[PDB]
DNA sequence: GGGGGACAGCGCGTACGTGCGTTTAAGCGGTGCTAGAGCTGTCTACGACCAATTGAGCGGCCTCGGCACCGGGATTCTGAT
DNA sequence: ATCAGAATCCCGGTGCCGAGGCCGCTCAATTGGTCGTAGACAGCTCTAGCACCGCTTAAACGCACGTACGCGCTGTCCCCCGCGTTT
């Protein structure tokens, strides 16, 4: 199933309103959904390719947060 | 029949936490997220003390090349006082010996 | 205008997930599909995603925010999206 | 029967940081004060972010440090969000800032 | 009879046109020698310097140089203008995160 | 003697204008000016720190590279 | 007798890059497919490099490599500007691009 | 009185040229360009692959650590050509092994 | 010297903020099971190390020809008409 | 639409200095041999990922309505710009 639509319109005003904004226009959640489609096609594709590269299936989170630092985003978290 | 042995700094970082602060209280997400902090910093260090010696054709780190590297890194005092204090927790360390 | 600012105010100190986690696990398993059928993830990976895609995504509106603002403009506009992404690097 | 981080002074394994640089493989061979430099260092880095944690805990009046506390002062100080830039904090979020065209006349 | 005068901005397009396929040095060598030299004053005293790091520091320099005023024409034509503006520069510097 | 006149207005126009910059204001060449002395403080102070850890007061340019690819701006050219 | 370039059919060297393999600090033990497996992809990534600069310098009437034909090169291909993104080519430029509202009018 | 003996790759690049372009030279300076870019990219594929080994806890790196680095910091088609012909380079080295 | 461009002011209207009924499925939580991550044993093929050998990689010289440079013809936008 | 007028592209004459070919050294790749050792593979276990489903309700969809800001237009006033002269 499609599943880009389950980020719905009021999470996205939720997060661009979090974010510092108080007038969001209806073309903003297309690009948002978009961005965030970008995003974990390009991570997760990465962590797909770790957890290939470990003989395994499952997907960790230290390979997420592996995928992340790769990409420049260092995260303190889960996993270690 | 425990698993594995782990690999981390909590207790360490409790008891920094009780020189600091003796009546305040820590959380276990909190001590992971230091922990990968930390993790992360030593990896940092590491890697440009190693990067640095490969670059002056030397295969021994010795405390001048991480003295470089923590200048390098770090901006602002937090170097320059790491230059000092950790210059006399080398020398402590020499005089202890 | 004054509620929203006022949910802004609230929504600067709040930290949970405002998506909800199972909309973003089946879209994360939708996506994993198309690169290796028949995939596991833990749900510390599914948290970390959703936490770290949330920050780059917040990052990504106020730099929208900002450059609104610049735009002698209060509604964010698509255009502000593209210039943040193409000045940030993230624009193929 | 001695340790080595009490001889230096610190209270971070020495030991450990030595057998991780040693089988890290980033030099052949490893000195003697890199390490304890290295875990003066970050003792140092530590503190701080410790100390700021503290700050933020008594500002919102908690005994228990949580990682809000360590958000909240990790981008507050100029020079640890200049060394720490791209780092994201999990349960974590922004610090409360309004710009001044956002705010109603 | 009046003098032939180009309309103002086709000559600066024509520049444009020719800066664009060029391959030279626009800061002249010996003030930015002298200005690396002041530089590193500041931090250690009698220092000698190689005249290819002086070359590449240069050709950094306006490579960076560069791209900020391509991003700064970004902001600007964002902002529906076809002049640049300090608040174009500054806003290009804090999308890409270069102030501290 | 102080080099801020060395990078002269015209100097600064040839960098607009290579970088496609239709009208240039003239408050342009002060923050110029400036980005490019933190630019410069930032790349030759770490060039200094590489020298002075090789026990070398002479700067060679592979030390340039050195200070130019910790920041992220990778060169290829003079040094190597 | 037969060097491992001419054994894999590779003109990149083998046996200088598993030396800096294994004196780089890498990692304890090297493999023996690894470097030549380096040395394939450091050729082809060459050949590409080479050819896009060949089309470049074919392009404006040269026969010699010139630095603005590797700018001209890497920067049209959306891979090499990809992968080559924060890389800055000595004696370069920048492409050929003019905006549409920077366009005189007609 | 020679100086020393460098390192660079003046040979094989002008080796692959005259495989594909024949009648095209190339500069010094461009040399120089295209040496650095070669040492970065191997620097870079080089610190991937020790990653990777630390990643899974391994102190032997083999083809497939160099796989996975070509399939992650390589992207587009290229990655794929340059996966199809180190397989095809290590079966072609193996079966002349 | 000036003229186009940044900036300020004012009306259009529409597009998004706000409120509420309604539907939509999100969230919490017991249950099983089972594929698989991980741990343990073995022994083995692959790699590090020592030493003699060599042939290709690199320093030095050269001579040449590809491109640097000049002017005059032709082209091509370009302002005034 | 239509005019000449400067900026620039191109072609021929020529010249000149880095670039590749050659000479010759020399040092790291090559090969033979040996011993250490990390992991390939197979059983064994135990664990959480997934699927499921029922109850409660948080929240999204969407319609009605409103009003305030993007945006088109107009006026203004001045800021660099093209060009001429001097350092």
């Amino acid at each position: 199933r499609d599943n880009i639509q389950g980020i719905t319109k009021p999470a996205i005003r939720r997060l661009a309103r979090r974010g510092g904004v108080k007038r969001i226009s209806g073309l903003i959640y297309e690009e948002t959904r978009g961005v965030l489609k970008v995003f974990l096609e390009n991570v997760i594709r990465d962590a797909v390719t770790y957890t290939e590269h470990a003989k395994r299936k499952t997907v960790t989170a230290m390979d997420v947060v592996y995928a992340l630092k790769r990409q420049g985003r260092t995260l303190y978290g889960f996993g270690g | 029949k425990k698993r594995k042995r782990k690999e981390s700094y909590a207790i360490y970082i409790y008891k920094v936490l009780k020189q600091v602060h003796p009546d305040t209280g820590i959380s276990s997400k909190a001590m992971s997220i230091m922990n990968s902090f930390v993790n992360d910093i030593f990896e940092r260090i590491a890697a440009e003390a190693s990067r640095l010696a490969h670059y002056n054709k030397r295969s021994t780190i010795t405390s001048r090349e991480i003295q470089t590297a923590v200048r390098l890194l770090l901006p602002g005092e937090l170097a320059k006082h790491a230059v000092s204090e950790g210059t006399k927790a080398v020398t402590k360390y020499t005089s202890s010996k | 205008g004054t509620v929203a600012l006022r949910e802004i105010r609230r929504y600067q100190k709040s930290t949970e997930l405002l998506i909800r986690k199972l909309p973003f696990q089946r879209l994360v398993r939708e996506i994993a599909q198309d690169f290796k059928t028949d995939l596991r993830f833990q749900s510390s990976a599914v948290m970390a995603l959703q936490e770290a895609s949330e920050a780059y995504l917040v990052g990504l509106f106020e730099d929208t925010n900002l450059c609104a603002i610049h735009a002698k403009r209060v509604t964010i506009m698509p255009k502000d999206i593209q210039l943040a992404r193409r000045i940030r690097g993230e624009r193929a | 029967a001695k340790s080595r981080s009490n001889r230096a002074g610190l209270q971070f394994p020495v030991g450990r940081i030595h057998r991780l640089l040693r089988k890290g493989n980033y030099a052949e061979r490893v000195g003697a004060g890199a390490p304890v430099y290295l875990a003066a260092v970050m003792e140092y880095l530590a503190a701080e972010v410790l100390e700021l944690a503290g700050n933020a805990a008594r500002d919102n009046k908690k005994t228990r440090i949580i990682p809000r506390h360590l958000q909240l002062a990790i981008r507050n100080d100029e020079e640890l969000n200049k060394l720490l830039s791209g780092v994201t904090i999990a349960q974590g979020g922004v610090l409360p800032n309004i710009q001044a065209v956002l705010l109603p006349k």
